[PDB]
């Protein structure tokens, strides 16, 4: 089993910038793609961001276009999601999962196999 | 759950299955799906399906193996021909409508496009643009009209275009193409009228490094250029543009990370598809949330026409490449595709999920079984099998979903029941086995889960009531319908049930009732000249009898001791008692130390 | 399980009471129970028995002085003691009729917490 740690959350205030990290536990991430989703009470799951296996280019969700940033450090085996100008709705647990399917940049939950446990975030306006 | 488009495609799948399972000759998937773009209102899906249909109307595998076909030269000739014709008819409609006959249609489009130029004009329109654009619609008879009129500044182009329309591979004489190239680079390439260079390019396969961004601005136009340009003949090895090289070129420039990022998926897909590669197209298009269903069903359509190079082994990728093909195309892990599509609405609305599940029927698994079975056997159990999935028995099986497209369901029932059995969901598998009309299996399964509780007291909040009712209903159905199971198992079942009742009466506190019950079972000593046969009775008693004989003998001894202390007759009672001792005195079967301890203790105490 | 019996205490010559016992841990509708006692000076002696639905049972000296009452609706059992005699002086036990044997002849010990039943 190749687990994951999805950390960096906490409680912050409006208009601030949060850096959420993920560290692989037991593998080399050079073939996979990375994905940062979020769980809210609004739905069961949604999509936020997903970065390909080259670390060059990524797809951002249906609403978050032009406010966030994602990166993957193969040399550091880490996944980074740095945000800007948060919204009250973002009180949620953010997940960072892995893509093996070796095609495209999926934006639907089920496409990914492994998961960490989540990092909870709460914005207080 | 489902979307209207998703449930629409779904209903259509229902229809196709009701077709293939009924023995009708019917239009294949592509036809239904094609018409399923005007049943609901759309604009693009119609175009995609038009392309798919037109691209699949090929001579289907003039061979015995899919790889042979999809890598033979003539097959790719068929692909490029169909592709070209589609692009050309598409652009024809595009202009013919946006302009709001053909010979003057192109003329008017020119007039509403552009008002050094080589070889002048005819009817006041530059001849080279006329030739190019009238070829662009795939109409050569109009170009024939032009080159009949425009014939006084050429004459090499004349016979060129003549023998162009004389071979159906649009190939000229070898030396013809070579002199075309030689005149091209020597007097044509260095010109300020691009259109002429583009025409000579396509008509003579020249300068495969040119893209003509000026006249073929559009990506669709670029596909037109390069496909009209590709070559399977070997003439010079420097302007020989090989179709595999073009597939690799596009896969480089388009897709593999560029698909999702450019937010125009339909067009990218039509590109990746017109180029004689299906797998790597669906595999991308399947990922985007907007166009999941359309990709999945294009894949199913392709599979049904056996036009698909699927993954032979088992891996953990959707799109895979096995380093053995000459070039081939990345293989599509069909099974994983169906799985990762169904799993969205599999555990909520399984009725439709089971429909897609059917298609994997002839696609084996690791164990040596149809993947279809190892797929159902998960849905139907992890979604709490109803009657609507299989049915409900009484003495008569209620039709279920699995019935409507498969005969002899008993197969599927036995399979899924065994699967849920190994899983450790035993009671449910008993119910299923019973829905399958297999007495030996039902009874042997109930045997285990009945064995340990048969002596556990009433115990509110237990299983005893539930399993008791279960076994009673089994007994009713089977003895009433005349159903009889294997002797050595049927016997043990009915012994277990009689023992259930015996122990209920015992716990309850009826001494003589339970006593005649245990007498009429012939499991324990009754006479000192029969105990020798009692010893012979077992060695045929299954583990069930073993796992309770302890408490059986203990309870019997309790009855005897109660009667004795509460009581001439004690001679008979204690003689039965010492007979029981001798029995326990030579049992190889299960016991405890405290078992024989209490036995002999109560024995010598009543003595 | 648990078998608590109460409603005891020193009672006058020929007194009367109703010994109560609470059945908890087994369905007291399909289990026949019983009442036994062991005295400060005497041994264990069976006094009462009854089935789930069947009849009852009493020792020869306790007929007419006691009375069975299995309030099954409440999973409770009682024994109505009346006009007592100065030989029931003992601690009682609301036990299972089927385990009465293993308890009677000093074989095994009761599982009931007992109650102080003493008469002058």
């Amino acid at each position: 089993q190749v687990q994951l740690v999805e950390s960096g959350g906490g409680v912050v205030q409006t208009g601030d910038s949060l850096m959420l990290s993920c560290t692989v536990s037991g593998h080399t991430i050079d073939n996979w793609a990375m994905g940062w989703f979020r769980q809210t009470p609004r739905k069961q799951r949604e999509f936020v961001a997903a970065i390909d296996k080259r670390g060059t280019g990524a797809i951002y969700g249906n609403s978050v276009k032009g406010r966030f940033t994602v990166s993957r450090d193969n040399a550091k085996n880490m996944v980074y999601l740095r945000m800007n100008s948060l919204k009250p709705e973002d009180t949620a647990v953010y997940f960072c999962a892995v893509d093996q399917l070796n095609a495209g940049l999926g934006d639907v939950s089920y496409d990914y196999d492994y998961w960490g446990q989540g990092t909870q975030v709460t914005v207080s306006s | 759950s489902l979307d209207n488009v998703e449930m629409a495609y779904a209903r259509q799948m229902y229809m196709y299955n009701e077709k293939v399972v009924s023995g009708h000759l019917q239009p294949s998937l592509v036809d239904l799906c094609t018409e399923a773009a005007e049943r609901l209102d759309d604009k693009n899906v119609s175009d995609l399906w038009v392309m798919v249909k037109q691209m699949t109307d090929v001579p289907l595998i003039p061979a015995s193996d899919t790889l042979k076909s999809r890598c033979s030269g003539q097959m790719q000739m068929a692909f490029v021909r169909q592709a070209l014709n589609y692009l050309e008819q598409s652009y024809k409609n595009y202009t013919l409508i946006s302009v709001f006959g053909t010979y003057n249609l192109v003329r008017s489009f020119l007039n509403i496009r552009l008002p050094g130029l080589q070889d002048g004009e005819i009817e006041g329109y530059p001849v080279w643009a006329l030739i190019y654009y009238c070829m662009r619609c795939g109409d050569l008879m109009a170009a024939q009209q032009v080159v009949n009129r425009a014939q006084h500044q050429l004459g090499d182009f004349k016979n060129c275009f003549q023998e162009y329309i004389h071979n159906k591979d649009r190939r000229l004489s070898p030396t013809t193409e070579n002199k075309l190239r030689l005149h091209y680079r020597r007097a044509v390439r260095a010109s300020t009228d691009p259109y002429k260079r583009a025409v000579y390019c396509i008509i003579g396969r020249c300068d495969v490094s040119d893209n003509h961004s000026e006249v073929a601005d559009k990506t669709e136009d670029y596909l037109w250029l390069k496909l009209s340009q590709v070559c399977f003949e070997d003439s010079s090895p420097q302007d020989r543009l090989t179709l595999p090289q073009f597939q690799k070129q596009l896969f480089e420039d388009y897709g593999e990370s560029h698909f999702a990022v450019n937010q125009q998926p339909y067009l990218y897909f039509q590109v990746l598809f017109l180029t004689a590669q299906f797998e790597a197209a669906i595999a991308f298009l399947f990922r985007l949330e907007r166009t999941r269903c359309h990709a999945v069903h294009v894949a199913l359509a392709l599979f049904e026409l056996k036009l698909l190079l699927k993954s032979t082994g088992q891996s953990a990728q959707l799109l895979s490449q096995e380093p053995g093909e000459p070039q081939g195309v990345r293989r599509l892990n069909f099974i994983r595709l169906l799985m990762l599509y169904t799993r969205k609405f599999e555990p909520t609305d399984p009725r439709e999920a089971l429909q897609y599940f059917y298609f994997l029927r002839n696609e084996k698994d690791n164990q040596g079984e149809s993947m279809f079975l190892r797929c159902v056997s998960e849905l139907v159990i992890e979604s709490r099998e109803f009657d609507m999935l299989l049915g409900k028995l009484d003495g008569s099986r209620k039709p279920g979903a699995i019935d409507k497209f498969t005969r002899d369901t008993k197969t599927i029932i036995n399979k899924v029941a065994s699967v849920a059995e190994n899983k450790g969901l035993f009671e449910e598998a008993a119910k299923l086995y019973d829905l399958a009309k297999n007495p030996d299996k039902v009874l042997e399964l109930t045997n285990k889960l009945l064995s340990p509780v048969v002596s556990q007291i009433s115990a509110p909040q237990s299983n005893r009531e539930r399993l008791k009712n279960m076994a009673l209903a089994i007994a009713e159905r089977y003895k009433s319908q005349g159903v009889s199971a294997e002797k050595s198992i049927n016997s043990t079942f009915y012994l277990l049930l009689d023992l259930i009742t015996f122990f209920d009466e015992y716990h309850a506190g009826h001494i003589d009732l339970s006593f005649d019950v245990i007498e009429r079972l012939k499991l324990v000593p009754l006479s000192q000249d029969s105990v020798e046969e009692r010893v012979a009775a077992f060695r045929n008693f299954s583990d069930e009898i073993r796992h309770n004989l302890s408490e059986i003998l203990l309870a019997t001894m309790n009855i005897l001791f109660t009667q004795y202390k509460r009581l001439d007759k004690d001679s008979v009672l204690r003689s039965q008692a010492r007979a029981l001792i001798t029995f326990a005195g030579m049992i190889p079967y299960r016991m405890s130390g405290d078992t024989n301890a209490r036995l002999v203790q109560m024995e010598v105490l009543m003595n | 399980v648990q078998l608590v019996e109460s409603g005891g205490g020193l009672v006058q010559p020929g007194g009367s009471l109703r010994l109560s016992c609470v059945a908890s841990g087994f369905t007291f509708s399909r289990v026949g129970m019983g009442w036994v006692r062991q005295a400060p000076g005497k041994g264990l002696e069976w006094v009462s028995d009854i089935n789930a639905s069947g009849g009852t049972g009493y020792a020869d000296s306790v007929k007419g002085r006691f009375a069975i009452s299995r309030d099954n609706a409440k999973n409770t059992l009682y024994l109505q003691m009346n006009r007592l005699k100065p030989e029931d002086t003992a601690v009682y036990y609301c036990a299972k009729m089927m385990d009465t044997a293993m308890i009677e002849a000093g074989i095994i010990k009761p599982a009931g917490q007992g109650t102080q039943v003493t008469v002058s």
